[PDB]
């Protein structure tokens, strides 16, 4: 069927105060290894 | 409102603050996004995490973020006093942000601000004595066609009448959670007198694709 | 040699690839008015006083930061360059306090001198000025932060030379304040040299404070004896009494700094 | 083509702009997104740059810089530093609410845009600097990025093309100046949102000192549609060097304030009367229009009759396109209160780095707060004009320009209204 009268974006009603950070914690296992600048910090 | 710190008993470097261990896993997830040698770039999420744990930033979260990221504490003081979200004073649980810039002042968000002020008995910047509602007045929040709109801690409440925001405050006082959307007859941002566009079905895969692709 | 040819007021000069506009004007004996550029600190570019016109280019460039490209005619005394300098000096003198009599920097102030040289001669600011809370950063530095023009030589000195990383800019906009944000006492071994580089009288010398005035001082170029580095100093006296000790430039010892014990 | 406007629904780039369809992966692949992505990635950076240059795509961020010519600065060999496509998703401009709609409702179009753009410029990852106020939109985009990783579309071996590409989302913290590209770079680096100076451009020294292209949500999301549909298709709409479609946010005093995708050179009267139903009280009730958000100077009712809503025809009207955010202000509006509130926005949102903005924007807000009451003499209008000319072009970024421009527009188009304001103040208080 085709719908044009309902708003299918109802997920944001259930987001808590840690949804973004839990999603980042979920996505931390899919990522490529970060490059290194030859040091620990620019004060090292 | 002030951008210096005075060591009150409830706000000092001896004020208790430490992340929960799941928040330490979250800070690991934040720091692992940025390249090696630029760990300092994880100031702004982690410090916002240190606001989402406590509700506000005493000066121990600034010191803790400077301690776990090994950056100078002044470089976190600059971030906490530069950005308008890092509440350095204890706000209420429902931090109400009323947008009254020009596209919302044209659509009379002053009536909504007056309604919230007479409903809560407070004014802009003050806090209700039960420490539920903090009413301040902010700049453009990015819902300009959905003007006039307010923000409650994560949520946008849009196309508001004074009656609508009185209804939202009523269903916030009793402990319930409202629906973060436009309170008029439209759904997100469409023309209120019906869809003037995108009524046709989207075609799907393969439509209009050039050859050699 | 890969030296390139640029033009300052039409005068040809041969510079290095990577030379800024300010050094390109320095090579012909010209000095651009500046507040945040310091030749031993990093380039900030946040006072906009060094704005100079490149011809056939409808926008003034920041001479402290902008490297020269091959063939620029750097117009230093043009019309829109002087309008840029007068406008930026007007904005620096909008919220600045009328403290020139009670200020120790009077007579040795950059802001007074290049307001007299490069700015206008009167005012338009018919409003109320800001007033900034004074900071406590030590027994050596008297801090009157209403005079701070927010040029960030504090931060660049404490971060790059003194290596302290404890000064900064809190706030945002016309409420932005250079300070420490807490009751912290800025005590390094070079914590008095911030009195030198501050172009205004925001950071004055607290032992020197209110005693003297630089036009009636006599300069005597002497040597430090406090350490075995041999810092070139000026003993500046007044009527047979040593008022203070300024640094001297020497590229092989103390480049233009001295320790706090020396000062 | 001579006439412009009345764009068909089949030629829209942002289908599911209104949230009526599923924003997720099964919804996005049912609307043409993530289709033949591997065949776009395998044909090289040069083919994608040629498609974007041939399309006539300009900067949808607001300056209108040529997007293919912008992205071709990054097509240069490595030097040990990685490269980064960084999506400017702040959108703090008043009147402008379109990138909120793109992130909230068409996120996979933005993710495929990050992938095709990062292939086009050799970039390694994607940093979507989303606004901190857009929290639910950020979690929305993170769910879509999870659906893009778990389907094997991005990450290690993106779409099976041998190309590796990550996508990050960095939330902001409530600063309008962090929408400027260099201040956005400075905000991602864990510092204050203070803009860098140009040159170094971000294509040489950008985020973390890497080569970087900071690009708008719109000009990133439309680029896989440009690569699939063609360059000549996207170039056919609008005028020449004003090619394509554009999102328009009609807000203010209209009957139906709304976001709508529309052809580039559409007339303003046709746009407001069709998609917004016209001005409240009819078109004769119109007083002024800020055409493209707060940075652009306003135009009166005498200019809105024949003006076209692209870059060049608004530059001919001595204003700008900018973000294509039509703020409509009818006859019931104190325009001086609105522009003084707009200068109050530009002094509450200004990072305080360099002199003319930090001092003069507060000083223009004080002079405009007196112009609202009329507590001045008319020689302070022209004075204020000079103050704008002492800010416009003498600052680091274009927020000093974006604050000098509305004062100039208000003076230039309603000088006598300010003068009669001040004279009735002067007679009623003396
Ligand atoms: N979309 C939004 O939310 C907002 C948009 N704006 C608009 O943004 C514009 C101001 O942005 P700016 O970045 O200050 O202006 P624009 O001159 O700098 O910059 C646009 C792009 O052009 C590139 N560019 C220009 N000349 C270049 C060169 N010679 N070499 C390399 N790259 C070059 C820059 O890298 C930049 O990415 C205005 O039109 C304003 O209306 C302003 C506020 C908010
Ligand atoms: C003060 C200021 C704020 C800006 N804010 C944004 C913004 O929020 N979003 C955006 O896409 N561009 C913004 N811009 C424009 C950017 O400088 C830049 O043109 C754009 O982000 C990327 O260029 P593009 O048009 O090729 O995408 C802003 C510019 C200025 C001067
Ligand atoms: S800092 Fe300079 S301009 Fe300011 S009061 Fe002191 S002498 Fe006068
Ligand atoms: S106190 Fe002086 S040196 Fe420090 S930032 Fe202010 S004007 Fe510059
Ligand atoms: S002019 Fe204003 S917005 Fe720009 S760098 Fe300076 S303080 Fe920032
Ligand atoms: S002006 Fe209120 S949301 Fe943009
Ligand atoms: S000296 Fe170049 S801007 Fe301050
Ligand atoms: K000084």
């Amino acid at each position: 069927p085709f719908d044009n009268t309902t708003y299918k974006n109802l997920q944001h009603h259930d987001y808590s105060t840690y949804t973004f950070l839990d999603l980042n914690l979920d996505l931390s296992k899919f990522r490529m290894p970060q490059p290194s600048s030859g040091r620990e910090s620019p004060r090292h | 409102a002030l951008f210096v710190h005075r060591d009150t008993p409830k706000n000092n470097p001896e004020t208790p603050f430490d992340f929960t261990p799941e928040n330490y896993k979250r800070i690991e997830a934040i720091v692992k996004n940025y390249p090696e040698g630029h760990k300092a770039a994880a100031v702004l999420p982690v410090l916002d995490l240190a606001q989402r744990q406590n509700g506000w930033l005493p000066i121990s979260a600034m010191n803790k973020v400077a301690e776990i990221l090994q950056v100078p504490p002044m470089r976190v003081y600059e971030v906490a006093t530069f950005y308008t979200m890092y509440n350095r004073k204890p706000v209420g649980k429902y931090h109400i942000q009323v947008c009254t810039t020009t596209p919302c002042m044209l659509r009379n968000s002053d009536s909504i601000l007056e309604a919230i002020q007479k409903k809560l008995g407070i004014k802009v910047g003050e806090t209700t004595p039960d420490k539920l509602f903090t009413l301040i007045e902010v700049e453009c929040l990015g819902a300009c066609v959905n003007a006039p709109m307010v923000q409650i801690n994560d949520n946008y409440y849009e196309d508001l009448t004074p009656k609508d925001i009185e209804e939202i405050i009523d269903e916030l006082k009793a402990g319930k959670i409202p629906k973060p959307g436009p309170r008029s007859g439209r759904f997100s941002c469409e023309p209120a007198g019906g869809l003037t566009s995108l009524t046709e079905p989207p075609k799907g895969p393969g439509f209009g694709v050039q050859a050699g692709l | 040699s890969n030296l390139i040819e640029v033009f300052v007021d039409g005068q040809s000069v041969m510079v290095e690839p990577g030379t800024t506009v300010l050094q390109a004007c320095e090579k012909v004996g010209m000095q651009i008015p500046r507040f945040c550029y310091h030749e031993r600190l990093s380039v900030a570019g946040n006072c906009r006083m060094c704005l100079v016109e490149i011809e056939k280019a409808p926008k003034v460039v920041a001479a402290c930061a902008m490297p020269v490209m091959k063939g620029w005619n750097i117009l230093t005394n043009s019309e829109k360059t002087k309008k840029a300098r007068e406008g930026v000096m007007e904005f620096l003198l909008a919220n600045h306090p009328l403290d020139c009599p009670i200020c120790d920097q009077g007579g040795e102030c950059d802001l007074q001198d290049q307001s007299m040289m490069f700015g206008s001669d009167r005012s338009r600011f018919l409003e109320g000025k800001r007033a900034v809370e004074d900071k406590n950063i030590g027994p050596l530095v008297k801090t009157i932060m209403t005079r701070c023009i927010q040029c960030t030589r504090c931060i660049r000195f404490a971060s790059e030379i003194a290596g302290v990383d404890d000064l900064g800019t809190t706030g945002r906009g016309n409420d932005m304040q250079v300070g420490t944000y807490i009751e912290k006492m800025f005590m390094s071994e070079l914590s008095g040299n911030i009195i030198d580089i501050c172009p205004v009288g925001a950071l004055t010398s607290k032992p020197y404070a209110f005693t003297a005035r630089p036009w009636e001082t006599r300069k005597t170029e002497s040597i430090d004896v406090m350490d075995a580095v041999g810092s070139n100093i000026v003993v500046s006296t007044r009527t047979g009494e040593v008022m203070r000790i300024l640094p001297r430039m020497h590229e092989d010892i103390n480049e233009e700094w001295i320790s706090d014990k020396t000062r | 083509k001579t006439s412009f406007g009345s764009l068909k629904d089949e030629d829209r780039i942002f289908t599911n702009l209104y949230g009526r369809h599923d924003w997720r992966l099964k919804g996005a692949q049912s609307r043409g997104d993530w289709y033949k992505t591997k065949e776009i990635l395998l044909k090289g950076p040069d083919w994608i740059l040629g498609e974007v240059k041939t399309s006539g795509l300009r900067g949808r961020g607001g300056a209108g810089f040529p997007t293919g010519l912008k992205w071709s600065f990054m097509n240069k060999p490595s030097d040990g530093r990685p490269k980064y496509l960084v999506v400017n998703a702040d959108e703090g401009e008043p009147g402008t609410c379109k990138d909120r709609e793109i992130i909230r409702h068409d996120p996979h179009k933005l993710v495929e845009g990050c992938l095709v753009g990062g292939r086009a410029m050799g970039a390694r990852a994607a940093y979507i600097y989303i606004r901190g106020e857009f929290y639910n939109e950020a979690s929305n985009l993170q769910v879509a990025i999870r659906e893009a990783y778990e389907a094997g579309l991005i990450g290690k071996n993106a779409c099976g093309s041998g190309y590796d590409f990550d996508v990050f989302v960095v939330r902001g913290a409530g600063a309008y100046i962090c929408g400027e590209e260099t201040a956005l770079i400075e905000s991602i680096e864990g510092k204050q949102g203070k803009p860098r100076l140009k040159p170094p451009f971000p294509a040489d020294v950008g985020v973390f000192g890497c080569p970087t292209t900071v690009a708008n949500v719109e000009t990133v999301a439309v680029s896989p549609t440009i690569c699939r549909r063609g360059g000549a298709w996207f170039a056919s709409f609008g005028r020449e060097r004003n090619s394509g479609t554009k999102l328009f946010n009609i807000s203010g005093h209209v009957n139906n304030p709304c976001t709508v995708e529309e052809e580039m050179s559409v007339p303003l009267k046709e746009l407001i009367e069709k998609h917004a139903g016209g001005v409240t009280g009819g078109w004769d009730n119109l007083l002024a229009v800020i055409p493209g958000g707060s940075s652009t100077p306003l135009i009166p009712k005498s200019v809105c009759e024949t003006v076209l809503m692209d870059f060049d025809a608004l530059i001919q009207a001595q204003t700008g396109l900018g973000t294509a955010a039509v703020i409509v202000m009818d006859r019931s509006t104190d325009i001086v209160k609105a522009i003084a509130r707009l200068i109050e926005f530009y002094k509450h949102e200004s990072c305080g780095q360099c002199t003319p903005c930090r001092e003069g924007v507060d000083w223009m807000n004080k002079v405009m707060a007196r112009f609202v009451r009329g507590d001045a003499r008319p020689a302070e209008i022209d004075s204020l004009w000079e103050i704008s000319k002492q800010i416009e072009g003498h600052t680091i970024c274009a927020l000093g320009d974006g604050a000098a421009w509305p004062v100039q527009g208000l003076i230039r188009h309603f000088r006598p209204e300010l003068e009669e304001r001040m004279q009735r103040f002067a007679q009623q208080h003396q």
